[PDB]
RNA sequence: GACUCGUUCAUACUACAGUGGAUACACCAGAUCCCAUCAGAACUCUGAAGUUAAGCACUGUAAGGCUUGGCUAGUACUGAGGUGGGAGACCGCUCGGGAACACCAGGUGAUGAGUCAG
RNA sequence: AGAACAGAAAUCUCUUGUAGACUAAAAGGGGAAAAGCUUGUUUGAUUUCUAUUUUCAGAACAAGUAGAAAACGUGAAAGCGU
RNA sequence: AAGAUCUCUCAGGAUCGCUGGAGUUGAUUAAUAUAAUUUUACCAGGUAGAGAUAAUGAUUAGAGGACAGGGCCUUGACCUAUUCUCAAACUCCCAAUAGGUAAAAAGGGCGAAAUAACUCAAUUUGUAUUUCACUCAUAUUAAAUAAAAUAACUCCAAGUGGGC
């Protein structure tokens, strides 16, 4: 059906989005984007791994709905559904097209430069470990190179564990939802 | 004090939605009730109103009184009798919006305010 | 003060600005030596064309 | 396929953002005086006398004036050849150039110098300096105040 | 939503300070001052007339790269000296005012002896041109009696008769700028009755000019013209901010 | 102190406050005539009875905005060289040039001409 | 946010409103005391002639830009209108 | 040379381009003209980049709030501060490279005097020209550097206009 695949390992051709110009496209693969218990407070969770691009690759939509639907199964018959969050940290936007003249329409990709997280994973302390193996099993479903990392921050802010602690000790930084706010001391209360 | 809340501008409207005639009978109406000719809306004429002051408003006013609720925000107000009323108020300095060398607005601490004028129809 | 340039390559194959300055230095055959007095100007015309020369 | 008037200007002519709104009225104060060297900026609040896309931060010799035009002499490159092209344009666009102050101040700066150091006698290099080498000199750094660095390990 | 999201006051431009305060037209100001570009040095000066509340304001301005130059300039308080002491706004008044002004500016030059101008109401002059200045040149308005009193006076500034009163008559323009309506007027409303009379025209009453009297007192004074022309600091709010911080905490 | 013409065209804006009115601005008083309307609201004209309430001026605000400066960052990017590396994708080195947003700190005006009033 | 019939729309009013409207028609530019909308007066959508720009051979047509000699149109006037 | 414009034109032709010869003019005075160059001035830019909390279009999430359906509550819409990722035909901002103009003697200075039917209010108010004056670097040359005049320019004509 799909074209076999190794063709789209290259990234050239310039980018062409989903747009006003070209009209048409069929749907990407992937619309289900975040997983896992969504709705929990940045206090509860603390630890993070990302799986991380180094090649350029394009990434097939059907491709990251795959490696996504993959790593949260692995979570969910290892941890459960209570203890973390899968947020898919990509997107396709951009066209393919192919012959039976110009082409017309026929999927949509995802072109990452290096050195940007794919999948990340929120979670607890005891399953980060974990967390990386659900990670290492979805490479598996990706074009071209990729190394799993672990962080020094909280998960989901820019700031280091211990920055974290050390402004909540404070009281200068207020959940506000999926992560935290930092109070920056402007106009009346 | 000078900061004195007044009628600035009395508006009545008459509408039949339609065609002459009855458009023209609620004009005549409209002029009999107080001198001053109508004028008169689109093409999609429709409708009819005209405006007032003064002596002549505070007369169309007092026989308009033979409710809390439904005085705006901006501290203004109508009612319902057939026809309909609009009282625009305000303190003086109005001027200062229209006048054509140096348009421009009003302080917020000099706009009339709801609260104000609901206390005014009361008092009056 | 003053740098010694010599040329270090061939005729064939040059741009056209790399053999416009060389003209303007002076080294046109391929081991040629010439003095040049250091400024501003003489530095970045020998930049221009510093893949080509040694000097000192 | 088609190349007419305004052809491929989309940003060139376009203003800057919160440069929108009528040309200035001081601007039509300034002086131009035949052979005086102008600028030529296009302009869009303005439509009458807009020029042609070349001629778009182009600047040459004043050679005519009319009531609201003023003609400039212009270099266009033609293949193997500049000529010289007559762009009548009207004085929104039109800009008193720069280039030629300069020079201007210079002569001026080097008159007074070159009548002070004649008087005296004293000979002089009023030619323009066209920054040397640097010189040898000597340099008092405190023993205590260097700094010594390394290249960072990698993270 | 909110109109004034932060995202409005970025975008936004705002019109000329004189624009904005509402002073300026602009418009009207870039096609006044431009002279044909092949000429040189020709200024052509404006005759600037500003009608404020209490009088009107009557400058010779010329447009230079850093700012109007004016070059004469007169207020109607100063026909009090010429002993006319009350009707400051009045379009006689303007009248007057521009008259002054166009003698006084001939008499910097020393071209008062060099152009006497016309006698009473009805080589070449110097040349201006009549501003507008942002008030509707209506039929009638105060802008042209000041226009008038300038010409009368000497100088050339080019016009039509169209807006002085009627679409024309002379003698009704004559009668106006002698001021007769206005004493109509006053005749009139002491007619009507003796409580407005002195009510409105109170200052008059207590200078002691008769309605009779006006044009006699104008008409005097006109000849007379003609012969004889604090910031606080960032380590200051800091601590500002400090001390209110400690007593709100405390206050409430 | 104030005004008239302007200049730069947000450090000049906006939003909310406070503070100021000798003379001045203004609001404000009135409709006979010129004038203008649906309406003296505007505009026009004619006043000078009142008033800082507003306009206006001045200042304030951990203000928004705007504006300098740091810092982002020698990061991103890039001209020239390379019988350099890499299977490829791409990535170093040599001679050079070199950002942006965010963030943080400061700032919130200056001024030409003419005039009136102690 | 208010005002008989009156509702999501009808008209009227006040507040907020830098353009989110409208500008004959593609799409992009430009425009708020206007280029928009409303109103008044009009016919310069005129005759004659240059210098020229665009494409380009620096030929042509065509479309313009800047003028000049006439005669006028409008505006109080500068101006603006080929 | 395989460019270019026009061609019932695409295997052609014309006409430009690029080439030779002939000639004059100019240089022949380490020079001025001049230069596929840099310099110092001075501009003009909207591409890589960068941005989404700057506008337009995309676009994933939750948090805190005062209008629609049902029984304090639920689904919301709707706001407000946020958040994940984005655009050849999006743009607050924005490189490098490339491009233009500038760098004095047939000129420029500061003066005088003339001339005109133009200009201006101005027979002197300017303009512009013209004529006289006075005087600007030059013993490295109004920034370098230059087998920089082997240059200009005219004529007559070729071949070429499939390219890679």
């Amino acid at each position: 059906g799909r074209r076999p695949a190794r063709c789209y390992r290259y990234c050239k051709n310039k980018p062409y989005p989903k747009s006003r110009y070209c009209r048409g496209v069929p749907d990407p693969k992937i619309r289900i984007y975040d997983m896992g218990r969504k709705k929990a407070d940045v206090n509860e969770f603390s630890g993070v791994v990302h799986l991380v691009s180094y090649e350029y690759e394009q990434i097939s939509s059907e491709a990251l709905e795959a490696a996504r639907i993959s790593a949260n199964k692995y979570m969910i018959t290892n941890c459960g559904k209570d203890n973390f969050h899968l947020r898919v940290r990509i997107h396709p936007f951009h066209v393919l097209r192919i012959n039976k003249a110009f082409g017309k329409p026929n999927g949509v990709v995802a072109r990452v430069d290096i050195g940007q997280v794919l999948l990340s994973i929120r979670t607890k302390e005891n399953f980060v470990s974990k967390a990386c193996e659900a990670l290492r099993r979805a490479k598996y479903k990706f074009p071209g190179r990729q190394k799993v990392f672990v962080s020094n921050k909280w998960g989901f802010t820019p700031f280091s564990k211990d920055e974290y602690q050390q402004y909540k000790k404070k009281g200068r930084i207020i959940s506000d939802g999926v992560s935290c706010k930092f109070i920056r001391e402007k106009g009346p209360l | 004090v000078m900061r004195e809340i007044k009628v600035n501008k009395l508006v009545l409207n008459i509408c039949v939605g339609e065609s002459g005639d009855r458009l023209t009978r609620a004009a005549r109406v409209l002029e009999q009730l107080t001198e001053q000719k109508p004028i008169f809306g689109k093409c999609r004429k429709i409708s009819c109103f005209v405006t007032v002051r003064g002596k002549k408003a505070l007369e169309i006013l007092e026989k308009g009184l033979k409710r809390r609720k439904n005085f705006s925000d901006t501290g203004n107000f109508g009612f319902g009798i057939g026809m309909d009323f609009y009282v625009h108020l305000s303190r003086s300095g109005y001027r200062v919006t229209r006048r054509t060398r140096r348009r421009s607005k009003i302080s917020k601490t000099h706009k009339v305010t709801k609260e104000d004028a609901m206390k005014w129809f009361q008092t009056k | 003060k003053v740098v010694f340039v010599i040329r270090l390559k061939g005729v064939n194959k040059l741009p056209p600005k790399v053999r416009s300055v060389f003209r303007l230095l002076r080294l046109l055959q391929v081991h040629n030596g010439v003095f040049v007095k250091v400024n501003k100007a003489t530095k970045e015309m020998l930049k221009i064309v510093e893949p080509y020369v040694t000097y000192g | 396929k088609s190349r007419g008037k305004r052809s491929g200007t989309r940003y060139k002519f376009s203003k800057k953002f919160r440069k929108h709104g009528e040309c200035t009225a001081n601007k039509y104060l300034e002086k131009l005086n035949y052979g005086d060297y102008v600028d030529i900026v296009c302009d869009s609040t303005q439509q009458k006398g807009m020029p042609f896309n070349y001629y778009h931060g182009k600047t040459g010799k004043i050679f005519h004036i009319t009531k609201r035009g003023v003609g400039v002499l212009v270099n266009k490159r033609v293949k193997h050849r500049i000529e010289q092209k007559k762009v009548c344009v009207r004085i929104e666009h039109v800009r008193k150039s720069r280039c030629n102050e300069d020079f201007l101040l210079r002569k001026i700066k080097n008159a007074e110098l070159i009548k002070e150091a004649k008087l005296k006698n004293e000979h002089i290099n009023i030619k323009r300096k066209t920054e040397g080498p640097k010189p040898a000199a000597m340099i008092k750094v405190p023993p205590s105040k260097i700094i010594t660095i390394e290249p960072l390990p990698f993270y | 939503k909110v109109v004034k999201n932060k995202a409005y006051f970025k975008r936004y431009q705002v019109k000329y300070r004189r624009r904005r305060e509402g002073k300026t037209d602009y418009r009207a100001r870039k096609a006044l001052i431009l002279q044909d570009k092949n000429k040189y040095n020709a200024q052509k000066l404006r005759f600037v007339v500003r009608k404020t509340n209490s009088q009107v304001i009557c400058q010779i301005a010329c447009a230079h790269i850093e700012g109007d130059k004016i070059l004469a300039e007169a207020k109607s308080k100063e026909l009090i000296r010429y002993g006319i002491p009350v009707g400051l706004k009045n379009y006689a008044a303007a009248y007057a005012t521009g008259l002054l002004c166009a003698r006084r500016f001939l008499k910097s030059l020393n071209l008062d002896t060099q152009f006497l101008g016309v006698e009473k109401v009805t080589r070449k002059p110097i040349k201006a041109f009549l501003d507008v200045g942002i008030t509707r040149t209506t039929t009638g308005n105060r802008v042209f009696a000041a226009l008038k009193g300038a010409c009368d006076g000497g100088l050339n500034i080019p016009h039509g008769n169209n807006r002085f009163p009627g679409s024309f008559n002379p003698e009704q323009l004559r009668k106006n700028i002698l001021g007769i309506h206005v004493a109509e007027y006053m005749k009139t409303l002491q007619e009507e009755d003796n409580d407005k009379y002195k009510t409105h025209f109170n200052d008059y009453l207590k200078n002691n000019i008769g309605a009779d009297d006006i044009e006699q007192m104008y008409l005097n004074a006109h000849e007379k013209i003609r012969q004889n022309p604090k910031k606080l600091n960032a380590k200051l709010r800091k601590k500002r901010v400090k001390e209110k911080l400690a007593l709100y905490v405390e206050l409430q």
